[PDB]
RNA sequence: ACAUAAUCCCAAAAAA
RNA sequence: GAUGUUGGAUCAGGACACCCAAAUGGUGCAGCCGCUAUUAAAGGUUCGUUUGUUCAACGAUUAAAGUCCUACGUGAUCUGAGUUCAGACCGGAGCAAUCCAGGUCGGUUUCUAUCUAUUAUAAAUUUCUCCCAGUACGAAAGGACAAGAGAAAUGGGACCAACCUCACAAACGCGUCUCAGAGAUAAUUAAUGAUUUAAUCUUAACCUAAUUAACUCAUAAUAAAUCCAGCCCUAGAACAGGGCACA
């Protein structure tokens, strides 16, 4: 599969930040 | 005992002991589960002629307390339930008497019981 | 039985109304029983 | 009316009559009430049945848990659960108890923890048959095939689906009890109970 | 005194309630009448719920509102005003 | 748990060695055992022959049994404490190599020769 | 009498 | 600047114009079985032979072997049997290059999931056999409602003491065990005192006798946070859960 749309900045901050 | 598995007929007076080009095979069950015990009715297929059988031996007792034949035998009869041969061969269990009365002529014509 | 249009089918037909509904009932016969 | 148990084993038995019977043993070690807590609207009270094994005290440390066994003058005890009473004429003060509580011939429902089966897949969990091994079919032989229809985008919630399968709470009923030991403190238990043995189990007064 | 409202017509046992869950088939169908027996207070609650504005105050409005099928109010050792319009 | 266990086993061997005096016998023995189970007429069934496999497991101990009979195998489990069991005696005493005798399945010359040999 | 969750746009209402 | 067109496998959900199971009406309904119509979608609706079938014929059962929709559901799940294009023949058409909505054989099916969605609490469901009985009824043939009992089946949630696959003390069915009140309303339909309308009427009012599934519970599973270094586990991807007599 392929991706649909850009990450935002904002998304990827809380994802490699908050959850590990 | 299910489908398309061949068994032995012990009756002497019926189905006789000459062999035709194709074995004797199972078609059905009267049982609602394709896996006959004995005890249970079974329709089976023979060259020339379809009958009924009951089933006199298995070779996988589910019960500890049960014995286990080698071979797997039938006993042919009608639809009234008794047998239509004048004899019968090889031991048979001890659960057909207690199915019913009507169905012990085939107990009484039996060499011996396990 | 079930139709449209209810009307006494004999002198002896009676028409009822119930739970919003029309009924016929006839002690003579059975048959002239209708539901709308 | 009800006691907590310990899973112990399995082993068949002879009734005079003949008939095999496939039972389970239920071990009491240790039996105490804790807390009586009255209810309203819930028409009923709660009582606390306590299992220990002394042994956890040290290794096991909190405020409210070593305040409550010593405030209560309680022993040091493993398992601490809660069971509810509906009759308020059976109920008594803090007690110790035995497992001649329960007796012969009476249906009991057993509560426990069912075998952990780990991350399972789509097999094992529903019991879909999946598809066949052979005939050109490809990868696809444990896999649980297709989900949804193209009318509705989103796959319906609660769908089947592999999981983790196991470590649950379950409650089997309509299991008769035998016999019991007093002395042994052995319950005889016609069935089958939940988890393996030396895990904790719950007996209780079945409906029927 | 929720309890205690009166509908007219036959809108009694002809009001269907509508609660569906996630799962296929879940549609559920609960009268104005037994839903009087059982939660009578939901009734009212759901009559201003779909007065109100939608997103945000209506929550907070919502929190702002409280039924009761019988009369028991300790907020009423809490001096309250009392308005009447009844019709 | 365990010693729990070994307690199940020491107080059933207690119950049936009390009340039954039948004696301790090996895979590959031929024995008669009499049975008073089934509903002939004759209360007394006695079914002679050599046992094949025997697993002890607790109180639910068994061991298979197996002869021929009128040309044709039987092969019947019986439980070593059943109840139902009236007495046991053996008629032969035999070892072989195992307490698997599944290899007499086949019933070939060689593997006689070799059960002829040993003890 | 048609096939995913209801009401022919919320809730209700009445018969200048 | 592409929505990949049949069938099958897999996985389902829904509709009711109901095949079966349930509740009834009428019957040219004695009875047993049928016919016709009403209410009802909770569950179930089989296994094979011939041929690619969508079919159809046939075999054996079953309480029945329902119909339709979901891009004539479902190929970022599979299948290439059909068909959509490179060859080899028969037959037809064409002087020929070649065709035919005809029949025989062969013909590589590409993708590592970004978002949305999803990764279960439960209360069941269907059948056969036996008993009253071979009575009432009927010239004879024939021949239950209810109540009771014993067996399975599908399926839900399980377990490993025996048997079975088992080269450690594990996971499984092929093995074993269990499956439950109750309340209320369905649309039919059967009533009691009784008006308007001196009669009659189950309804207009009103106290009230009785009737499938759904729709609900008397209830069963749930929740004591606030240390957990380190060593272990039938627990486990991490995490979570459990157990180890700390300085
Ligand atoms: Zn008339």
């Amino acid at each position: 599969a392929a991706p649909k749309n850009r990450r935002s900045i904002e998304v990827n901050r809380c994802r490699r930040r908050n959850p590990q | 005992i299910q489908k398309m598995t061949r068994v032995r007929v012990v009756d002497n007076s019926a189905l006789g002991t000459t062999p035709y080009h194709r074995p004797p095979r199972c078609i059905h069950v009267y049982n609602k589960t394709g896996v006959g015990k004995v005890g249970d009715r079974i329709l089976l297929a023979i060259r020339g002629q379809k009958k009924k059988a009951l089933i006199v031996g298995h070779r996988m007792p589910g019960p500890r307390m049960t014995p286990r034949f080698d071979s797997n035998n039938v006993v042919l009869l009608e639809d009234n339930g008794n047998p239509v041969g004048t004899r019968i061969k090889t031991p048979i269990p001890s659960s057909l008497r207690q199915r019913e009365g009507e169905f012990s002529k085939v107990l009484a014509i039996a060499q011996n019981f396990v | 039985k079930t139709k449209g249009v209810l009307k006494k089918r004999c002198r002896d037909c009676y028409l009822v109304k119930r739970r919003g509904r029309w009924f016929i009932y006839c002690k003579t016969n059975p048959k002239h029983k209708q539901r709308q | 009316v009800g006691l907590i148990a310990l899973k112990l084993g399995m082993m068949p038995l002879w009734t005079k009559d003949g008939q095999k019977h496939v039972v389970t043993l239920l071990q009491v070690q240790d039996c105490h009430v804790l807390k009586y807590t009255p209810k309203e609207n819930h028409n009923g009270r709660m009582a606390a049945l306590t299992v220990g094994g002394k042994t956890v005290s040290h290794f096991h440390k909190s405020a409210s848990i070593l305040e409550f066994y010593q405030e209560l003058g309680l022993p040091p005890k493993q398992k601490v659960k809660i069971f509810n009473v509906t009759e308020n004429a059976v109920i008594k003060p803090g007690t110790p108890l035995y497992a001649a509580h329960f007796r012969p011939g009476q249906y009991v429902d057993v509560t426990a923890k069912t075998i952990g089966k780990g991350f399972q897949g789509v097999m094992r969990r529903w019991g879909f048959k999946g598809q066949p091994a052979t005939h050109g079919q490809t990868k696809t032989h444990r896999r649980p095939g297709a989900i949804s229809t193209g009318d509705v985008a989103r796959v319906w919630p609660g769908t089947k689906m592999p999981g983790q399968l196991g470590n649950i709470d379950r409650t089997a009923f309509g299991l008769k009890v035998w016999r019991i030991n007093t002395k042994h403190n052995i319950i005889y238990v016609n069935g089958s109970v939940p988890g393996h043995k030396n895990c904790l189990v719950k007996i209780k007064d079945s409906k029927l | 005194n929720t309890r205690h409202i009166a509908f007219s017509g036959n809108k009694w046992e002809q009001k269907v309630y509508s609660s569906h869950t996630g799962y296929p088939g879940g549609f559920r169908q609960v009268t104005a009448a037994q839903l009087h027996q059982k939660d009578p207070v939901a009734i009212v609650k759901l009559a201003i719920y779909g007065m109100l504005p939608k997103n945000l105050h209506r929550r907070t409005m919502m929190q702002r509102l409280h039924l009761f099928p019988d009369e028991d109010i300790p907020e009423d050792i809490l001096k309250n005003l009392v308005e009447e319009l009844p019709q | 748990t365990n010693p729990l266990k070994f307690q199940i086993e020491r107080k059933d061997m207690l119950e049936r060695r009390k009340i039954l005096h039948i004696p301790e016998f090996y895979v590959g023995s031929i024995l008669r055992v009499t049975t008073a189970d089934p509903y002939a007429s004759a209360k007394t069934s006695q079914f002679l022959g050599i046992c094949i496999q025997r697993s002890g497991s607790g109180l639910g101990a068994t061991f298979i049994l197996r002869n021929t009979i009128e040309g044709q195998g039987v092969e019947i489990c019986f439980e070593l404490y059943n109840p139902r069991i009236q007495e046991i005696q053996v008629v032969k005493l035999e070892k072989r190599l195992d307490n698997s005798l599944l290899y007499l399945r086949d019933a070939l010359p060689e593997y006689s020769t070799f059960d002829v040999n040993m003890k």
